[PDB]
């Protein structure tokens, strides 16, 4: 899965008046990098970060100012831009604009075009916007696309300098017998402490999968460390415990665990 | 000519205006305070033609324009009015200052917001 | 002395061009007129100038508050494996970030002190940079 960083930039508005504060949050790997503000950005120094989202923070307070708005109270105005790099080193881009919370606008690198949603009001925020960008020739194709020119040099220098908040940690695994009535025995599979989070767990009888239907099946649920634990459980016979192996395949990894005793 | 001026040592010359940037955030009073100390005011914008070079500035940043609720008009920090046809004025924020911005804006911010400033010297 | 401005310590800037931007004894001029690197060049030096070098952060802090993309007279030379001005003087170091825009061999200017890799047929707006005495 890919390498990405991402910049989630909101303005707020209170009675049509556009407050100082903007604030964007950085992601790095999925994973909560900076929060920045006017005055500075802190990690969970950052000099060269606080100078290019200043910049962008201003672009979108001006571009708020330019909605026009008969609901008074609360407003909100987010530019949310991500590039990823993947495996074979090819790069995806995405650059959203929501107002409310709701997107109204995109921007997609591969054509240099803007795209709306359906909805009406989508389509009159997105004009106040293209209007506001095209009379003073401030946010044009060549802005759209060295925003995203220097979130991949970002990224790229975050993997350079090895802020890589990401390695592979192989599961746990622990077979163990409960329910044991009426000659009947539960028996379950835990994976625990695992990442990546994309696993496969399932009983097998005589090194065969058993269905979905005749499992029963933990969810993927965060540790609170960074990981991921799960389980599957199936119903057999007292004696017949022999007949059934967890079979359990992670980062490249096929093993399989017996029921103990 | 081939010469501008007269200007200060270090700044910006332009048709015989003279032109500093202050990345040092101020609230409009320490901005206005901070160009008079160096023998300029605030931006004053008066001529497409003569500040076209305005065209140029990225983002927004205090110029001298102020607005007095009693005769209900926006007038530069020397007492001289706005010309007609020079700015666009828009409600950004709440407040009686004005932010210059490109092309020929102004966005009306509170005075009390730390900005970047744009001093240009009294020739006027 | 140099601690103040007031009239006794202001000078002429220059000699530039007619209506250029005077600064720290460089002129500029701005062309809104989008042409290729070769055509931004040919332009600049039909005005007895060149395209922008970017040599000092401190002599051209200037370059801080331009909006928007222009040519500057950055080439690169695939040989050496490095980018070098007009002149022929190299990149000094710790002055620009170049970032990879487009595939090409010229760059673009933008603030603060970047340098956007942009195809040279590109159509862009270019700064003229003139050094007076």
């Amino acid at each position: 899965e890919p390498h990405s960083l991402r910049y989630n930039l909101t303005v707020l508005s209170w009675d049509g008046s556009v407050q100082s504060g903007f604030l964007t949050e950085v992601h790095l790997d999925g994973q909560p990098f900076l929060r920045c503000d006017r005055q500075k950005c802190r990690a969970k120094t950052w000099d060269r970060e606080t100078r290019d989202l200043t910049g962008n923070g201003k672009d979108l307070r001006m571009t708020l100012a330019h909605i026009k708005d008969q609901k008074e109270g609360l407003h909100s105005l987010q530019e949310i831009r991500v590039c990823e790099i993947h495996e074979d080193n090819s790069t995806r881009s995405s650059h959203h604009f929501y107002y409310d919370g709701e997107l109204f606008l995109s921007w997609n690198l591969e054509t240099k075009e803007f795209t709306m949603p359906q909805s009406s009001r989508a389509q009159t925020l997105a004009m106040n916007v293209r209007n506001f960008w095209k009379e003073d020739a401030m946010k044009t194709k060549t802005h759209f696309h060295a925003m995203h020119a220097d979130c991949l040099q970002e990224l790229r220098r975050y993997l350079k300098s090895g802020v890589v908040l990401r390695r592979t940690v192989p599961p746990m695994v622990n077979v163990t017998r409960s329910e044991a009535s009426e000659g009947n025995i539960t028996v379950t599979c835990r994976a625990s402490g695992f990442y990546p989070w994309n696993i496969t767990l399932s009983w097998r009888q005589d090194g065969v999968s058993l269905s979905h239907d005749t499992q029963q099946w933990g969810d993927v649920l965060p540790d609170g460390n960074g990981t991921y634990q799960t389980w599957v459980a199936t119903r057999i016979c007292q004696g017949e415990e022999q007949r059934f192996t967890c079979y359990m395949e992670h980062s490249g990894n096929h093993s399989t665990h017996p029921v103990p005793s | 000519e081939s010469y501008c001026g007269p200007c200060p040592k270090n700044w910006i010359c332009y048709k015989n205006n003279c032109y500093q940037f202050f990345d040092e955030s101020k609230n409009w009073y320490e901005s206005q305070a901070s160009c008079m100390s160096q023998n300029a005011s605030l931006l004053k914008v008066y001529s497409k033609e003569d500040q076209d070079l305005l065209k140029l500035v990225k983002s927004y940043h205090w110029m001298g324009l102020v607005h007095i609720p009693t005769n209900g008009s926006w007038q530069w920090e020397d007492g001289s009015i706005l010309s007609p046809n020079l700015l666009t004025i828009i409600e950004m924020q709440k407040g009686d200052c004005a932010l210059y911005a490109s092309s020929f804006k102004g966005y009306i911010e509170n005075c009390s917001t730390p900005n970047t400033y744009i001093c240009m010297q009294r020739t006027v």
